[PDB]
RNA sequence: CGUCAAAGCACUUUGCAAAAGCUAACGUAUCUGUUUCUUGCCUUUUACCAGAAACAGCCGUUUGUAAGGUGUGCUAAUUUGACUGUAUAGUUUUUGUAAUCUUUU
């Protein structure tokens, strides 16, 4: 399977452990062991931070996965144009009959 | 100035402005739709795909998702900033007719050639609802509160349908003939109508009787849809003929400008949002942008 | 609008009168889809053709073409079917004659 | 009058939009006519000696300018020895003013060399083994005689066109199809026709 | 060799196909030989006579001679010029190709002798068809089929089995007269245009 | 997988981990596995209490660790598409 | 499409049918071969009225009577004794009984289209019923 | 082979567009012409000899796209793409060494 987790691909990400340490950063990489890589990572122990850099944590450690934030960042056809006119017609009455 | 732009191969139908007021689009038997500016006046995006003839644009209120209503049963859907397909709303098996949007760009109506209205919205692919009449249908409105549904027919009887109830709530009275083209004013308050008897009615909303009935505008053999609009005050009512003239009304029963111009038969009429221009088309494969000062 | 005013000239033949843009008559481009056309080429000619037949030939109608196509289908002789060259039989096709 | 309505209205739609429909009638492709069409023509015409085509004669001398253009086509798909007769595609001007071969010859090349490597075969072969090898005349037909009647070479059966025996055990996956016109345009080995 | 030009596909013979005066159908090679090799007779007796020099009869082996014997006012409305002379003697060959296939269905011949007959045509086109007198090119075109036999005679003839007739290996010979017609039509429509 | 490989591209760099045991090891990665073994060099521990230690070898079983910490320029890496029958990620110019 | 001895022989059923086919030969020859009488487009008409019969004839022995196999078929069609073009048309409804493949081109009339035969007698006029000019059709239409 | 997405499908007829982007057979083929020059054989010019440069035609090829035609299916078949595609309860991840208590700030 593993459609779902293709989805969360480069978003922002709060990863609780079993610890009880939280991680948050985006979502480089995935495993089918739940491995994951995260970019510019911070835990948050508890009134704490930790700056950290790239992180790879196991599945064992992993308990759980929320979004923080959402993902970060025919020319010319034939047509052409004129000016005015309007020309008066002499007959009355609609196009088909006469 | 007035700019009589050409460049459909064969009889174009429809021919719309932005919510904002700096596009058009158009495209009838062409099966191109093709998008424009207002102020340098030039081409775009040749919206290609639909495997039947266009009957029916409308911009989405985001101005950007453009939706069609081809011969072909499907109803299209083109992001107009790069011109790629989305999906392809298949539901009908006949000839749609006409189509209509809400505020919220999301929900759509279509009217086919199968009796059938039909809701949809723009996340499934698929109908919401299908309110099965009896004989072809032809026009539709949607209300701005995104609520009351207004259906034409070939009996001279506008349906009102709503959303919640889905009951034959309403239905006007004293239009003898068909329907080409139902429109809801900018309050939500009024209707418009053109019937094959030449009397392009004005109806009530809510008590449910006419106002006005205009008379001045035929239509005769060649059976196209014709078109109506209401102006950004809705002061003035444009309704185009099959007589080569935009006949435009005082909306106080009197007409006061009537423009020639085209050599075949008009088909929708337009106004722009806020300066006094003008959109007509016809089956001619020109049209007019019919300004005043 | 806007009228011309003056006195009208008094003279003027019945030929000066018209405004013709080729000598005969106004002529100008016009835009009818031709089915429209062609639909309404072969009512005209049906009316012109009663006078000179002098038979109005009933009302157009549904179900009655059965009756008028019978009418016109019984006369017409029988196809001669696949296979035989020859007569007493024979092959007549949509060739065959009413009579 | 509401089922008469409709009835109107369908019909205009259908010729606007109309399934197989192009601006008003029916589209399609143009259908090639029977053989026997074309050869009446070449007897009724004769020499543009008479009256009845008159008309033609402006025309005729008009196709003279592609003529040479008429020849090339038709060398160009020559039939080759070992084929006993072989079928073509043509253009005629309905007026019996010239006809146009419209195929092109269209080989497989492996193969092609093949066949033509194969004659080179019985061709020496035959040469040797005959002895009495008698050249054709030249000017085959007489000045003064008139071309020939069509209809007398449609009795006369084709006769049998040189060929190498293909030994059954040994060329088995090519006997069936070494010697056609457009080989294997019916299986897989190709695109179509 | 220049490396082709870009360009969309003209194709003429499917434009002529798309007006409603030429229809198609399928038949014999050598019948639709014999029709071209007849429409051309006509297409040139037309112009003979339009011109009214009527004293004059092309053979039916394209072969053209006075009769009446003239003055010199009455040679000098014959004298015909340097196209229609090419134009002819590019019928004279197609003539010989036919008429030497319609000649071995009648049985006449039998193929062994069909393609070596073929063989001496192209082989010898200098000397059945007079043409090289109004297009002095073509005396490349003859060398150089001259110049195939050669190669292929002293490769097949040799052997242990050589002398005379036989050999119909022509596809090479055939060739050059090809490419010849692809560089002369459009020049010799111009001319009779 | 690619949380494998892009461990096998930091051998050479040091690295920071933590363990089960619950101590941090700092230094340079000699070889790794798909098991997530290590093999460091100049490793300089710190445990919960803070102690710090010197390792000169050391061994590991992945089972016991928790997480890694790798270098920078270590997000520029490529990552691969891999395929149903394929170990090891790498670029892959033939069918898929 | 000429077959002689020395080649392949058709499908088992083929030679029951020999006689008509030969039949139809024979009379196709007898009109070419003859002069015609009235105008140089009307001199042509009968083959197109003869070869709709040669047709007819398959399109009945294997689709009504059953008298054929799907292999004898087939090989008649890419015989060219049977124009399957044709054949097509009548399995399509409207067409049911057409006269020549020519007489629904739009692209050959002046304007417009369509063999006055094509038209259903019912509408058009008692002068102008006549007769085409192309085969000799009168009423083409799937009934009149 | 498996999943998902798109699309009728295979075969065919015309129309309309393109076809050095980083030195390379649009065509492992190959013909005629015009102009400008150079040499041949020559005096009637044409018709030609055999080299060059510059332009052209013609016989063909490929691709995309649009509309069609035949046969088959639109209660199916086929094509086309895309993909982080495999099954493991017994030691390195998904069938647990967990559970529980207490003191310090």
């Amino acid at each position: 399977g593993t459609t779902k987790m293709v989805s969360l691909l480069n978003h922002s990400l709060n990863v609780t452990t079993k610890d009880g340490r939280t991680f948050v950063g985006q979502l480089l990489a995935f495993d089918g062991f739940m491995n994951l890589v995260l970019s510019d990572c911070q835990e948050y122990r508890h009134e704490e931070k930790r700056m950290l850099g790239l992180v790879i944590l196991r599945g064992e450690f992993i308990v759980s996965l929320s979004v923080q934030g959402p993902p970060p960042m025919l020319l010319s056809g034939p047509g052409v144009a004129r000016p005015a006119g309007r020309g008066i017609p002499l007959g009355q009455a609609p196009v088909g009959l006469a | 100035p007035n700019l009589q732009m050409f460049g459909h191969t064969a009889e174009v139908l429809v021919a719309r402005f932005d919510p904002s007021g700096s596009y058009f689009a158009s495209g009838g038997m062409d099966r191109q739709i093709l998008l424009w500016n207002v102020f340098d006046v030039k081409n775009y995006g040749v919206l290609n795909g639909c495997k039947g003839a266009i009957t029916d644009l409308q911009w989405s209120r985001d101005s950007r998702v453009v939706y069609c209503s081809s011969s072909d049963t499907h109803l299209m859907s083109w992001d107009a900033v790069s011109g790629q397909k989305i999906r392809k709303h298949k539901g009908h098996a006949g000839v749609v007719n006409a189509l209509d949007v809400l505020k919220v760009s999301e929900l759509l109506t279509s009217v086919s050639d199968d009796c059938t209205m039909k809701v949809w919205d723009s996340r499934s692919k698929d109908c919401i609802k299908t309110i099965e009449e009896k004989y072809p249908l032809t026009a539709v409105a949607i209300a701005q509160q995104g609520t009351q549904v207004f259906i034409g027919g070939i009996d001279g009887a506008i349906k009102i349908w709503d959303l919640r109830n889905n009951h034959c709530s309403h239905v006007l009275k004293g239009h003898k003939d068909i329907i080409t083209s139902l429109a809801i004013s900018k309050d939500g308050s009024s209707l418009l109508s053109n019937s094959m008897d030449n009397t392009v009615r004005i109806f009530d909303v809510k008590a449910q009787r006419q106002l006005q009935i205009f008379e001045g505008a035929i239509h005769g053999q060649e059976h196209n849809l014709l078109g109506v609009a209401w102006s950004r005050n809705s002061r003035f009512v444009g309704a185009g003929s099959s007589d080569k003239n935009v006949y435009v009304w005082s909306a106080t029963g009197d007409l006061r400008y009537v423009l020639p111009g085209h050599e075949g038969s008009v088909n929708h009429v337009d106004f722009h949002p806020h300066q006094d221009i003008i959109l007509s088309c016809s089956s001619d494969r020109t049209i007019f942008l019919g300004e005043l000062n | 609008v806007q009228p011309a005013l003056g006195p009208a000239n008094p003279f003027v033949t019945k030929e000066q009168d018209s405004i013709k843009n080729s000598i005969t008559g106004y002529a100008e481009r016009e835009y009818v889809p031709n089915f429209v056309f062609n639909q309404e080429y072969y009512a005209n000619t049906h009316a012109i053709y009663g006078k000179r037949n002098f038979d109005d030939n009933e009302a157009t109608t549904s179900t009655d073409l059965k009756r008028k196509s019978q009418k016109i289908k019984e006369r017409r002789e029988d196809p001669g079917d696949p296979s035989i060259l020859e007569g007493d039989g024979a092959y007549k096709g949509p060739w065959a004659g009413y009579g | 009058q509401l089922n008469e309505r409709a009835r109107k209205w369908r019909a205009s739609q259908k010729s606007k939009f109309g399934v197989k429909r192009k601006q008003g009638y029916v589209q399609t492709e143009k259908a090639d006519l029977p053989p026997e069409h074309l050869r009446k023509i070449m007897k009724d015409r004769g020499d543009m000696s008479s009256r009845k085509f008159r008309a033609d004669k402006r025309s005729y001398l008009g196709a003279l300018k592609y003529l040479p253009h008429a020849v090339l086509k038709l060398l160009e798909n020559m039939p080759m020895p070992w084929e006993e007769y072989r079928e073509v595609k043509v253009l005629y001007h309905v007026t019996g003013a010239i006809t146009f071969v419209n195929e092109s010859p269209r080989v497989i090349e492996p193969h092609f060399i093949a066949q033509w490597g194969t004659m080179w075969m019985m061709m020496r072969r035959e040469k040797r083994d005959r002895k009495n090898f008698k050249r054709l005349r030249f000017p085959p037909f007489d000045d003064e005689e008139p071309p020939f009647s069509i209809d007398q070479l449609l009795d006369l059966e084709p006769l049998e066109a040189i060929r190498m025996d293909l030994d059954e055990e040994d060329d088995a996956p090519v006997m069936d199809w070494f010697y056609e016109n457009k080989a294997l345009e019916d299986t897989p080995h190709v695109n179509g026709p | 060799m220049a490396h082709p030009k870009s360009h969309t596909n003209r194709s003429l013979l499917r434009q002529l196909k798309n007006t409603k005066f030429f229809q198609s159908t399928s038949i014999d090679w050598v019948e639709a030989g014999l029709q071209v090799c007849r429409q051309g007779y006509n297409m040139l007796q037309l112009l003979i006579h339009r011109k009214g020099l009527t004293y004059l009869h092309l053979d039916y082996n394209c072969n053209l001679k006075p009769t009446k014997t003239l003055t010199t006012k009455e040679r000098k409305k014959s004298r015909f010029g340097n196209a229609f002379h090419l134009m002819r003697e590019i019928l004279r060959l197609t003539k010989l190709i036919v008429d030497s296939h319609v000649q071995y269905r009648l049985g006449n011949i039998d193929a062994y002798q069909l393609a070596d007959g073929l063989h001496y045509i192209f082989n010898h086109v200098g000397q059945l068809t007079g043409m090289y007198r109004y297009k002095y090119r073509l005396m490349r075109q003859i060398r150089a089929c001259k110049d195939f036999k050669h190669l292929i005679y002293y490769r097949f003839n040799t052997g242990p089995v050589g002398k005379g007739p036989g050999c119909g290996f022509w596809a090479p010979s055939w060739r050059v007269w090809l490419f010849f017609l692809r560089g002369i039509v459009p020049l010799l429509e111009r001319w009779l245009g | 997988s690619l949380c494998i490989k892009l461990l096998h591209e930091t051998q050479g760099h040091i690295v920071t981990m933590e363990l089960e045991n619950g101590s941090t090891y700092r230094g340079k990665l000699i070889e790794a596995e798909d098991n997530m073994n290590c093999q460091m060099r100049d490793i300089s521990v710190t445990a919960r209490d803070g102690r710090v230690s010197h390792l000169d070898q050391v061994y590991i079983r992945g089972s016991h660790i928790r997480f890694l910490i790798v270098p920078d320029m270590l997000r520029n890496a490529p990552m691969f598409k891999v395929g149903p029958g394929r170990s090891v990620p790498l670029p892959t110019r033939g069918r898929r | 499409r000429l077959r002689t001895s020395r080649t392949k022989r058709p499908p088992d059923g083929f030679d029951e049918i020999e006689p008509t086919l030969i039949e139809f030969q024979d009379r196709m020859r007898q009109i070419e071969n003859t002069m015609g009488k009235g105008t140089k487009t009307e001199m042509l008409a009968p083959i197109f009225q003869l070869h709709h019969q040669r047709s007819r004839y398959i399109y009945d022995l294997y689709y009504k009577r059953e008298a054929i196999s799907t292999e004898l078929y087939n090989w008649l069609l890419k015989q060219n004794y049977a124009d399957g073009n044709l054949i097509a048309k009548w399995k399509k409804p409207g067409y049911e009984k057409l006269c020549c493949l020519r007489c629904i081109q739009t692209a050959e009339s002046k304007f417009g289209s369509t063999c006055i035969c094509r038209v259903p007698k019912s509408k058009l006029d008692k002068d102008q019923r006549v007769r085409c000019t192309h085969c000799g059709c009168n009423g083409c239409a799937s009934c009149d």
